[PDB]
């Protein structure tokens, strides 16, 4: 059973204590809904569920997978998390807004052809930043995977100038490349004595149909802690709170204060959180204003972190000409990122949380977008802007925030 | 089963409507002295809505004024009606995304706009679509209602022409798209090979833009925030096909009638169906909306006759006509299919064809009008001929003496109008490298930072999956071009020379990112001597070009030394005095 306590004070990042979930891991590449196969058979099948309901944005969210490393009737040497989602431009933007995204990558690259896909995580991985790549092409003849390694190694000594030095070649290959990543897992530096802040990527009400008359358990919300040290019983507060526009003029958003009653992870989470996982808190919320997935999009904080509510940003307008590491066949202006029209809709994402927006003017210098709901993230932090050229939305610039209009309800 | 709901938009996000709409919402135009709020609610009120949301954002206080007064916001009426107003919306779907923040609906509302003209039972469609919920539990999410009409009538507009390709046997639309301009149309291989049983491609249909939806429409219009129109989310949503099916149906009907107000063209064709009992019991005499003023007869061949007429001597009414209360008729008038408004005054042996007079237009004697519309207090003096399509907005007063084109639209606002309003009527590797130089001349004219270019460097070079080597000598190639692109003919030493020192500044860092290696240095040179014989008005000038290799620590002065060293015509121009001199100045200044 778990030997969790409730007794700490400068948390570590490889201690023992926690066990639970240390560092968040990313895995980026082609494998195009098959590296489900090899995290799966890393850590588990279903390891992670308790609670679930109608998906909201299934192609739009990151998914971690907890996956404790052990060897020597053995001992768990680490406990990390595994995080990949379909799409890696959405992956790049969180990353690329601060810090704390996918501390270690792993690159389940296929070892049967060197096509475009391939080249375009890469390309990711290199425009993100440490990465381990991987060869899946298994089953196959032995004079063709060392041809296939050659080519891997010609791949890596062009990568090798932003990141291309991995070595890697049923489960015997996963075995020994868990291992290999375990003894060169960096440990990185979290800060565990800051404030709470977390943001809820997932918000949740497992109270079902017909409940009793006072058996109704609401308010838990779920997402990733990104600075401090989360305890239970604490009171957190919801940055972006109840936003309503029924006062005929501006709109008033009201934060909501609760105690956390209990904090979850996939398994029974102890009254400290640690950073870097897809924990959940439950408080004294009521399940009404918060639906399924309907706090999504909200920061919690502990004494009211300086994120401000803002109404419209103005951003230092900055993308790329072309496609980042992608560049079709045809090249019939479909890799051409087009110019910041106005009046276009786009979304900004800052760390985890992603925002909509409409660029209402820029001229060349400062972009005054207003976004679609409040949101409070920062001051000056690193804000991208990605694009859907057709049915996927990609990254086209960064910025960063300089002004803008606030609000602050009560 | 809750009770039905229904979302009512009082706004076309669309400037359809210059410069009626500048003064006017189109919502509150009289259709048949009645306005489209009032048709729309009571078209709503009949089909058993017990809950109507409408939403208002242009020129909204005249619309709560208007309706505060209506049948439907008495305390007797069973359809209670909600207003909401906010300047903050832009297009429809700020609309559902503000419905789903504050969660008004609870289950399968109505979406419509507030400029449809419909007498549609929608029960039938309704339990269709609620059994199809239940039996395939919560796949749908909308279902449209079509009804069913010949392509050449002339409310099928050639802008709201829509093509429709749907699955027969269900009722499960596959395709939807526009046809506005279009020879030809497009149906994508994945609508076959799914529904192998057989597909039925549609083109009869009219758009009456009325949806029987689900809270999962606006959970959707929440979750993708870029969505704008309806078109748009089914647009969309058909797309996506694999991921989050959600299918949507649609439900024909031939029984009844039903038809959006879009334009001026179509505001006429609904104009003449409804006049012509098309749209019973939406009758003008029925007097859905009680009013004093709207009551009427109804006589012959359509002729509808107010209270108080007081028609003159003489003047014949054809067929179609509704005669609003208080106006007054001249002697020997000629009116017909045309809609005068009420306290309208008519002069003497005037001809009004397929017109339409709002309140208070007044006409002087010999006017020939014929397909135009005259909105609220327009005036027309003595012997004025209207073309077809003329256009007069509020209190415009037209002088004698004129005849006016086909698309005269005038007004008192200028620039809006086409007319003024007065008393007067008169006054491989290769495209690689191409990419490479368009990405360097648009980061040189933007001033775009180091780091910039260094990323997009290396993401071109990663997806050409071309060698270091080979870019460097690509890039230094480019490198060379773009210094040389600098000028257009000039074939001078100092050319090249000058136009190098800026370029190689600030491009240093680049440049220093590109070659790092030794071998790279070695290749850097040999591109270089290979630069001066292709650029022989230049190649002279590289003397002083190589010294800014080692200016920069770009190539290393050994590995000049050693190209130079290294021996044909490269060798023999390497063997003049002027790239002597620079070896020698470079290595007295070295040691």
């Amino acid at each position: 059973l778990t030997t969790l306590d409730v007794t700490k004070l400068t948390p570590l990042s490889h201690e023992v204590i926690s066990r639970q979930a240390t560092i968040n891991i990313g895995t980026i590449g082609h494998v195009a809904h098959g590296k489900s196969t090899v995290v799966k058979a890393i850590s588990g099948v279903h390891t992670v569920r308790f609670k679930n309901e109608l998906e909201r944005n299934i192609t739009i969210k990151l998914g971690y997978a907890n996956a404790k490393i052990y060897k020597l009737n053995f001992k768990l040497v680490r406990h990390v998390s595994f995080v990949d989602c379909p799409g890696h431009d959405i992956l790049m933007a969180t990353m690329l807004n601060g810090a704390a995204v996918m501390d270690a990558a792993l690159l389940l690259i296929a070892g049967n052809e060197s096509c475009p896909q391939p080249q375009t995580s890469e390309h990711l991985a290199a425009i993100e930043i440490h990465i381990l790549i991987l060869q899946n092409k298994i089953d196959l003849v032995k004079e063709s995977q060392a041809k296939e390694q050659y080519e891997q190694i010609l791949a890596f000594v062009q990568g090798t100038v932003a990141e291309g030095a991995p070595i890697i070649p049923l489960k015997y290959n996963i075995e020994v490349v868990c291992e290999y990543i375990v003894k060169k897992i960096p440990v990185p530096p979290r800060d565990f004595t800051s404030e709470p802040r977390l943001i809820v990527i997932r918000s949740f009400d497992v109270n079902k149909p017909g409940c009793e008359v006072d058996d109704l358990k609401g308010g838990v919300a779920g997402g990733s802690i990104l600075k401090g040290v989360l305890k239970v019983g604490q009171e957190i507060e919801v940055r972006p709170g109840i936003v309503s526009k029924d006062s005929e003029g501006k709109l008033m958003c009201k934060p909501i204060f609760s105690k956390i009653v209990s904090l979850f992870a996939e398994h029974n989470d102890l009254q400290y959180a640690a950073p870097g996982g897809l924990i959940g808190v439950g408080t004294k919320i009521d399940p009404t204003l918060c639906r399924a997935d309907r706090m999504v999009g909200q920061v919690l904080g502990a004494v009211g972190a300086l994120p401000e509510i803002f109404t419209e940003l103005e951003i230092s307008y900055f993308l790329l000409r072309r496609l980042l590491g992608v560049r079709t066949e045809g090249d019939k202006k479909a890799a051409k990122v087009q110019k910041l029209s106005k009046n276009e809709v786009l979304m900004v994402n800052i760390g985890s949380l992603s925002t909509g927006g409409r660029v209402s003017a820029v001229k060349a210098d400062l972009g005054k977008i207003v976004l679609t709901n409040p949101v409070c993230t920062e001051v000056g932090e690193k804000i991208a802007l990605s694009r859907r050229v057709e049915k996927h939305w990609r990254l086209i610039g960064w910025g960063q925030i300089r002004r803008g209009v606030t609000i602050k309800p009560t | 089963p809750p009770p039905l709901q229904a979302v009512l938009v009082a706004d076309s996000f669309d400037r359809r409507f210059f410069p009626i709409s500048k003064d006017q919402p189109r919502v509150l135009l009289p259709l048949a002295n009645v306005a489209l709020i009032d048709y729309t609610l009571e078209f709503l009120t009949a089909t058993g809505v017990q809950e109507t949301f409408v939403f208002c954002c242009w020129k909204a206080a005249q619309i709560k004024e208007h309706l505060l007064k209506s049948k439907w916001c008495r305390p007797t009426s069973l359809n209670v009606v909600r207003i909401i107003t906010s300047e903050l919306y832009r297009s429809l779907g700020d609309v559902l995304r503000d419905v789903d923040a504050k969660a008004l609906v609870r289950s399968d509302f109505l979406l419509v706009y507030g400029d449809v003209i419909s007498n549609i039972n929608i029960t039938r469609a309704l339990e269709e679509h609620r059994l199809r919920r239940k039996l395939e539990k919560n796949v749908s999410v909308m279902t449209m209602i079509f009804k069913e009409s010949s392509p050449s009538h002339p409310t099928r507009c050639h802008e709201d022409n829509v093509v429709v390709a749907v699955d027969s046997t269900t009722n499960r639309v596959l395709h939807f798209q526009k046809t506005q301009g279009l020879r030809r149309f497009a149906f994508p291989l994945s609508l076959f090979q799914g529904s192998s049983d057989g597909v039925e491609v549609r083109y009869d249909l009219l758009d009456c833009h009325i949806s029987i939806c689900s809270p999962q429409v606006a959970q959707l219009f929440t979750d993708n925030f870029d969505y704008q129109t309806r078109d748009d989310f089914v647009r969309g949503l058909l797309v996506n096909e694999e991921i989050l099916g959600n299918q949507i149906h649609m439900h024909v009907t031939a029984k009844e009638y039903g038809a959006r107000v879009s334009n001026l063209h179509m505001y006429s064709a609904v104009c003449a169906d409804v006049i012509r009992r098309w749209v019973y019991p939406l009758t003008p005499e029925a007097n859905f909306t009680d009013s004093t003023t709207q009551s009427c007869t109804h006589s012959r061949h359509n002729i509808y006759r107010g209270p108080e007429v007081s028609l003159g001597h003489g003047s014949i009414l054809e067929e179609n006509v509704l005669l609003g209360s208080g106006t007054v008729i001249g002697s020997n008038c000629f009116i017909t299919n045309s809609v005068i408004g009420p306290g309208c005054h008519i002069g003497d042996n005037v001809v009004l064809d397929q017109t339409y007079l709002w309140q208070g237009v007044r006409v002087a004697a010999g006017a020939q009008i014929h397909q135009s519309l005259l909105c609220d207090n327009a005036e027309v003096k003595e012997r004025v001929t209207l073309k077809p399509r003329s256009v007069l907005t509020s209190q415009v007063v037209v002088g004698p003496n004129i005849t006016l084109p086909e698309g005269s639209v005038i007004s008192l606002h200028p620039p809006d109008a086409e007319e003024d309003e007065d008393d007067g009527e008169f006054s491989d590797i290769k495209v690689f490298q191409n990419e490479v130089l368009g990405t360097l001349q648009r980061g040189k004219e933007e001033n775009i930072s180091c780091d910039n270019l260094v990323l997009e460097i290396n993401s071109l070079k990663y997806a050409y999956n071309i060698s270091l080597k080979e870019v460097m000598q690509v890039l230094s190639h480019v490198v060379l071009e773009f210094p040389l692109q600098q000028m257009d003919s000039p074939l001078d030493s100092s050319r090249y020379c000058a136009l190098l020192l800026p370029l190689l500044k600030a491009w240093s860092p680049v440049f220093r990112n590109y070659i790092k290696r030794a071998a790279d240095h070695l290749e850097a040179l040999a591109a270089i001597e290979d630069f001066f014989l292709e650029h022989e008005a230049l190649g002279i000038s590289m003397a002083k070009v190589l010294m800014a290799f080692y200016q920069l620590e770009i190539l290393a002065e050994e590995t000049i030394l050693s190209w130079f060293s290294q021996r044909d015509k490269g060798q023999q121009l390497r063997k003049n005095q002027q790239l002597q001199r620079f070896i020698q100045w470079l290595k007295e200044a070295e040691e």
